[PDB]
RNA sequence: GACGACGUUGAUAGGCCGGGUGUGUAAGCGCAGCGAUGCGUUGAGCUAACCGGUACUAAUGAACCGUGAGGCUUAACCU
RNA sequence: CGAAGGUGUGCUGUGAGGCAUGCUGGAGGUAUCAGAAGUGCGAAUGCUGACAUAAGUAACGAUAAAGCGGGUGAAAAGCCCGCUCGCCGGAAGACCAAGGGUUCCUGUCCAACGUUAAUCGGGGCAGGGUGAGUCGACCCCUAAGGCGAGGCCGAAAGGCGU
RNA sequence: AGGACCGAACCGACUAAUGUCGAAAAAUUAGCGGAUGACUUGUGGCUGGGGGUGAAAGGCCAAUCAAACCGGGAGAUAGCU
RNA sequence: CCCGGCGAGGGGAGUGAAAAAGAACCUGAAACCGUGUACGUACAAGCAGUGGGAGCACGCUUAGGCGUGUGACUGCGUACC
RNA sequence: GGUUAAGCGACUAAGCGUACACGGUGGAUGCCCUGGCAGUCAGAGGCGAUGAAGGACGUGCUAAUCUGCGAUAAGCGUCGG
């Protein structure tokens, strides 16, 4: 079947991506909360 | 149910069948000895049996016969040419069947067939 | 298909009764050549009724 | 003088290994090594090529004498697992466990 | 798995010669036709398991489990 | 010259228990009398770890197809070669973008992985290989569209936008 | 010329089978409907939970939809096991 | 050092207080799984126990008979929450 | 002593049951700590455009990862202990 995930990372860039995330202040809580929670892999790198 | 029929069937379907038992009688007479297991050893015996029957009395329409069964002239050359005096008195057999043993591939009852006339 | 209530490690002895590996003891000897092979087999250096039959 | 031999982690279930050694229980050595040479089997294979390694520790490390030594005790025993995950069908997985055993073989003369 | 037939004091299987059966005029030559093809050879040839024989090959000497005159008591017959 | 714990044993109390002791064990335990509670488990389709059962049953993943000889090797229906047989051929062929990121290749190894064995493997150990003024991007130019200097608008964030 | 005809690709899912502890959390073989249109596909964007979007089935919104999912109120509450 | 496939695994030897401390390593219970010895068992049915009990097998005392194991057969008896 | 009959009658155990001795898997119990929670007592109560918190990629004799550090890279100078 046509199963969900059909990737990409251009898809993934522009949404999940770091300079995405960090644009908005409601996106940077995000941030500021996998950094406090101590995660190494922050949103998504390569 | 089987009750008086012949020619076990050997887990092929006949077209399958019937082309292997060329290709191991083809086999068969080039080396002079297969190992097979014990079924097929069994019923190659059925089947090779008519080839030198039908080549000690050689003709001309004979060559296609063993050809038409055969498709292999290199195998019919062979026949007829060597096979002639090595069996004018055999009314019969020729194959002396030997029971190997196992095989150590996926348990088989391994065996070998032979031309009875051996001195290589 | 299913089990309701699970027989126990007696019954399940019992079925185990038969399973027992039949044993091939009759071995035979050569006539003339004296070594061992299993009966109507050839052994590993080919003989078989004190014949040099396969000269592996 | 007594010695025993053990194969451990033999790749198999305990149920595999018993039929084999079972026929070996209360034998001499020369009947044991024949009714396993041919025994059309894998344990066989495994338990044959430990029963000759446990005369190994006759003939050196024991008493040198093959010709009338016995096989007194022979009882294959269980092992770890090797716990790997099978995929059933609809979704659902299936633990499966690769079973594992070990064999003693134990040679004297009673 | 059992039951049955045999194991060289052998026809139990496979092969083989013959017959039987089934399909139909094999192939290869020669003739008639520019040719497809038709005629002669030729009711030929080929023929699964069928039937009757022939030991040609495969069915070996052994090894093996199974023993070594079968308990007690009474009656009836042996002397 | 042997604590707790474990595992049997003889005794003892109305029971919850206690006391002595054989073996295993190898560094801690605790009387009498009192103080405080994460204080006593069979259940709750309780949680977690482990092990049975069904069972040596079912199944081995398309009904394209094998068969033979040789070799390597401790062992070969499956690995390497040769010989035929069979299957695909607007594909089960060969290139590219996406997407995967050593999965390619030689030496070497079989514990584990490969729904089996395995000398083989897209598996592990080790080393190697990707070479562009023209190929694609990066780069110069915009669409849909997202931000958005001044600004308009809005409790605050922020929303729209040149 | 055709929202025209026949029929592969592409697409869709009608009928039966099989499967339904599946080879698959919706498939495979045999057919079936269309196939220059109101079509089909790729890539890159926009819309948002009482809100999106809908040739309208309460269908779809990451296998879940008469109000998605994560966290937070919150150890809600439970005359009920 | 032997045996094995110059594998795994294992038996000796050596260290060490001990390898029934060996890298899956202190201690190592239970379920589950086998080995051996002893007894019962293939005409008997049924919550599998309890009351009675022959024979056999053993540790012993003291030789009179207890203890432990099994337990033919028999009287009652339909698990727990 | 022998013979026919009649009555009665163990050892057999493919496996299974129970108890002991033996390990087999298993990793609970007792014991252990450089691990963590709750606080007493002072001190601090900030880091940040002479570039942060949190990361990427490099650095050694080195393959890798952790600690430290940053083309001066497990470290430099400097004044002391």
């Amino acid at each position: 079947m046509k199963r969900t995930f059909q990737p990409s990372v251009l898809k993934r860039n522009r949404s999940h991506g770091f300079r995405a995330r960090m644009a908005t202040k409601n996106g940077r809580q995000v941030l500021a909360r996998r950094r406090a929670k101590g995660r190494a892999r922050l949103t998504v790198s390569k | 149910m089987r009750h008086r029929k012949s020619g076990r069937q050997l887990n092929r379907n006949s077209s399958h069948r019937q082309a292997m038992f060329r290709n191991m009688a083809g086999s068969l007479v080039r080396h002079e000895i297969i190992k097979t297991t014990l079924p097929k050893a069994k019923e190659l015996r059925r089947v090779v049996e008519p080839l030198i029957t039908l080549a000690k009395t050689d003709s001309v329409a004979n060559r296609r016969l063993a050809f038409a069964r055969t498709r292999d002239n290199e195998i019919v050359a062979k026949l007829f040419n060597e096979l002639g005096p090595r069996f004018a008195s055999r009314a019969g057999g020729y194959t002396r069947i030997l029971k190997c043993g196992f095989r150590a591939g996926d348990n088989a009852p391994m065996a070998y067939i032979e031309l009875v006339d051996r001195s290589e | 298909a299913v089990q309701q209530n699970k027989p126990t490690r007696s019954k399940r002895g019992m079925r185990r009764s038969h399973d027992a590996l039949t044993a091939v003891t009759s071995l035979s000897v050569d006539k003339t050549s004296g070594e061992k092979h299993l009966r109507h087999h050839i052994t590993a250096d080919g003989y078989y009724r004190g014949r040099k039959v396969i000269a592996k | 003088m007594e010695t025993i031999a053990k194969h451990r982690h033999a790749r198999s279930s305990a149920q595999k290994v018993r039929l084999v050694a079972d026929l070996i229980r209360g034998k001499k050595v020369s009947q044991a090594l024949d009714i396993l040479t041919y025994t059309n089997k894998k344990a066989a294979v495994l338990v044959k090529k430990v029963l000759e390694s446990a005369i190994a520790n006759a003939e050196h490390n024991d008493g040198a004498d093959i010709d009338d030594l016995k096989v007194t005790k022979i009882f294959v025993d269980e092992g770890p697992s090797m716990k790997r995950i099978m995929p059933r069908a609809k979704g659902r997985a299936d633990r499966i466990l690769k079973r594992t055993s070990h064999i003693t073989v134990v040679v004297s003369d009673r």
